[PDB]
RNA sequence: GCCUGGCGGCCGUAGCGCGGUGGUCCCACCUGACCCCAUGCCGAACUCAGAAGUGAAACGCCGUAGCGCCGAUGGUAGUGUGGGGUCUCCCCAUGCGAGAGUAGGGAACUGCCAGGC
RNA sequence: UCCUCCUAAAGAGUAACGGAGGAGCACGAAGGUUGGCUAAUCCUGGUCGGACAUCAGGAGGUUAGUGCAAUGGCAUAAGCC
């Protein structure tokens, strides 16, 4: 899940990010979810939170991702012994900032915000907030 | 037809802007109309409660500043990156 | 040059004259026709090819070129130096002198254009004649001829639309479709 | 994957800066690759080989930013 | 238009002549007219000029594009430069071939006193 | 003043879309081709000799503020030096300050020579 | 041991089995210089040609070419003659 395909590179810097980005705006749907916290988000976290939200809408529509990691992180045991270069890929990671949209939807439920997005959202490393398309 | 009172700003730029953003007021401007660009300070939450109706952004409104009554129309806005709150707004003379 | 006289009088004189049109510098034109003849695969004889190529060059302003292949290696049992044609491209005075025997007497050997359904799509009225062999053009020493080489011949105009070439080329009795 | 060999020779970087001249030789900066970013104009020549801003006559450099589209010039004029 | 080889040839001269500095002869022709103009050593002023539109040489002609009139422009630009004391002028042919009317202009100018 | 050509300068205010417009003048098509000249073949190219045909293509100018392009004021991103903290961020002092957009600007300007009115 | 780029900081230097590739020659021609020229790619269309050997035209591009690393140059061609 959440992997880029046939990449030119795989070794990349971890480094640091300013954590501010840009003001919330939706693109693919009429409704979305904002992060409200800052830091990093893993592919296993994005899928675990998606797996809870798709049941919060039961079987309605499709929920579109607005975070896709495209950055791989490697892990290697201290049994080779060590110092013999980076190992295989273990997780894929994305950047999060308080205004960042995580997911978007338009085919939304009729009990929206009594279930899904405002409520029944789970497995997330931070608390989130529900957001609209806006006309002004 | 809204009517609001404003003051002409005493100081400008990042440091004065962050000094003006102290939860009581926020910055705005009035420009065009063959007259000078006027830098003003507006109430942070009373104007927020007034712009809750689309006529603020769609119909002519009145600003009183320096005891002088200006007729204006809405042009552009800036808001907080994860909150609905006003950071800076543009008006043009009607 | 009795055909060039007519080409400057009756041909395309009425083009757009049923419309709001007066321009004199927009009429379609021809000056050159693309030509090639089958040289075969023989290179060590020379004496039989040279004679028949000179009989074609005798009605053209050109002499036969040596030529080379474009594709030769891994597909055709040849290499880069292989001679593949001769051109002898026809232009100017000898084209309106060829058109003076074309359709007037150079008709009894070519196959009539039945079943034709050909079009043009580039704005220049490109059309190939598909005559496949040289037509024994009857100038002065052509009675001795009973064996002919393969031929490729194609015309193009100085024009803006293929619809202008459709007016011009109809003076040479080419049906476009039959 | 180790070592890596990386290289260690030259820096091929600017030397001739601001308003400059040359008493017996004017050379400016001696830089690789540059032939299409900034061009010589007047008594100065290059574009070999050479990598240099050599001058065939006496004069001083002022640098120009004006020119056709992407072109800018290392102009030399006598006093 | 139709001249993308002539501008390719001319651009070589513009470039190489700006590396040379000094003067240019700036020769041009059409099927109706012949022109030449000596650019001064600054590369940006005209010092002397001659053409088959100037009625001092172009009125006594039966055609303003003829080779004997290209030679008359060669004569005129040479004597005008000889009155201004100029030599070693660089022959700028503006992307043309060095033959015909451009070469007759050169042959006539060489004899009339221009160097070149 | 206006029209054009060359060298160009400046090089998008010089662009795009769409329309208008010139043959006195210049400019291109055009009208021909011995000779000097040219063709792995050719007056095709290069080149010469010119005025019957034309203002189309080509060349040059221009209306049009719709978009590009340039972009104030205000705010934003970032940031030099300093004090703290709730600490790779925030708050304060004091300076700098884009990128994008707005209003405004903008459908250039010009040196030398030459022809034309 | 030799060569180049990035990490490397709006000069350079600048560490990490940090990120990745090359060389220990070859061309008398692929050197010199003067003259002429310049791609790719697709579509259309036609014999001797088995499925495909032709090149002309349009659509269009400095998205072809160069002794090789990567960097950068190159049509004013160093590319093709």
């Amino acid at each position: 899940m959440l992997q880029p395909k046939r990449t030119k590179f795989r070794k990349m810097h971890k480094g640091r990010n300013r954590g501010l980005a840009q003001g919330t705006d939706v693109s693919f749907g009429s409704f979305g979810l904002k992060a409200v916290g800052r830091g990093r988000l893993t592919a296993r976290q994005i899928e675990a939170a998606r797996r809870a939200m798709t049941r919060a809408v039961k079987r309605q529509g499709k929920i579109w991702i607005r975070v896709f990691p495209d950055k791989p992180i490697t892990e290697k045991p201290l049994a080779v012994r060590m110092g013999k270069g980076k190992g295989n890929v273990e997780y894929w990671v994305a950047l999060i900032q308080p205004g960042k949209v995580l997911y978007e939807m338009d085919g939304v439920p009729e009990e929206l915000a009594r279930e899904a997005f405002k409520l029944a959202a789970a497995k997330l490393p931070i608390k989130t907030t529900f957001v609209t398309k806006t006309v002004m | 037809m809204f009517t609001i009172n404003a003051e002409v700003r005493k100081e400008q730029g990042k440091g004065a802007s962050r000094r003006l953003r102290a939860a009581n007021k926020f910055p705005a401007i009035i420009y065009g109309g063959k007259e000078a660009p006027l830098a003003i300070e507006l109430d942070h939450d009373k104007v927020m409660n007034m712009q809750a109706k689309a006529e603020f952004y769609s119909e002519v409104l009145t600003i009183v500043v320096d005891g002088k009554e200006i007729k204006v129309k809405a042009q552009d806005v800036q808001r907080h990156p994860y909150k609905p709150k006003l950071q800076h707004i543009d008006f043009v003379r009607a | 040059a009795k055909l060039h006289d007519y080409y400057k009088d009756e041909v395309v004189k009425k083009l757009m004259t049923e419309f709001n049109y007066n321009s004199v510098m927009q009429v379609p034109r021809v000056e050159k026709i693309t030509l090639n003849m089958g040289v075969g695969e023989a290179i060590a004889d020379k004496k039989l090819l040279d004679n028949a190529a000179a009989d074609l060059a005798a009605i053209s302003g050109q002499k036969p070129l040596i030529t080379k292949a474009r594709k030769s290696v891994a597909g055709f049992k040849i290499r880069q130096g292989y001679p593949i044609g001769c051109k002898v491209t026809l232009r100017g005075e000898r084209m309106w002198e060829f058109f003076e025997r074309l359709i007037t007497i150079a008709v009894p050997r070519i196959r009539d254009f039945r079943g034709l359904s050909a079009k043009s799509f580039d704005g220049r009225g490109n059309y190939s004649m598909g005559v496949r062999e040289q037509i024994i053009f009857p100038e002065i020493d052509y009675d001795k001829v009973d064996r002919v080489r393969g031929l490729d011949i194609t015309i193009t105009t100085t024009a803006k639309s293929d619809e202008e070439g459709r007016a011009l080329l109809a003076a040479f009795d080419f049906p476009f479709r039959k | 994957g180790g070592s890596t060999r990386n290289g260690r020779d030259s820096e091929a970087k600017r030397l001739g800066v601001k308003r400059f001249g040359g008493e017996s030789v004017l050379a400016g900066s001696i830089i690789v690759r540059q032939r299409g970013t900034k061009f010589h104009a007047g008594a100065n020549v290059g574009c070999g080989r050479d990598h240099t801003l050599f001058a065939k006559a006496d004069g001083k450099v002022k640098f120009e930013v004006k020119g056709p589209k992407n072109r800018k010039f290392i102009s030399i004029e006598a006093e | 238009d139709k001249k993308s080889a002539r501008i390719r040839r001319a651009t070589r001269a513009r470039r190489k002549l700006q590396e040379l500095g000094a003067t240019r002869l700036v020769v041009h022709r059409t099927p109706r007219h012949i022109y030449a103009q000596v650019i001064a050593p600054n590369g940006s002023e005209v010092l002397v000029a001659a053409s088959t539109v100037e009625k001092a040489i172009a009125e006594q002609l039966k055609y303003t594009g003829n080779k004997d009139a290209a030679a008359a422009v060669g004569k005129a630009v040479a004597e005008r430069a000889l009155e201004k004391g100029i030599k070693d002028v660089s022959f700028d042919r503006s992307g043309f071939q060095y033959h015909g009317r451009v070469q007759a202009l050169a042959d006539a100018a060489r004899e009339a006193g221009l160097q070149f």
